[PDB]
């Protein structure tokens, strides 16, 4: 995966 | 190659939408940007802490890292 949660 | 507003990105890398603003956030630490969505897949209207950083539709606005943005045109 490329990260998640780094969004709002 | 940064990002420019009005260009067309990926926010998260899952979701797409385009540039309206980039900068740090009053919730977040560190460097952020402002994508509207196409479509309802965002969280909040284009204001974070009740602080306005752009004009979008509901549920459109995107708040994601410059880094974790990406231009779709490709």
């Amino acid at each position: 995966g490329e990260e998640e949660g780094e969004e709002y | 190659r940064e990002l420019k507003i009005g260009d067309r990105v990926l926010v998260g890398g899952t979701k797409a939408g385009v540039v309206r603003f980039l900068g740090e956030t009053d919730f977040a630490k560190g460097e952020w940007c402002g994508v509207e969505l196409d479509e309802p897949l965002g969280k909040n209207d284009g204001a974070v802490a009740g602080t306005r950083y752009f004009q979008c539709q509901p549920k459109y606005g995107l708040f994601a890292p410059v880094h974790k943005v990406t231009k779709i045109g490709f």
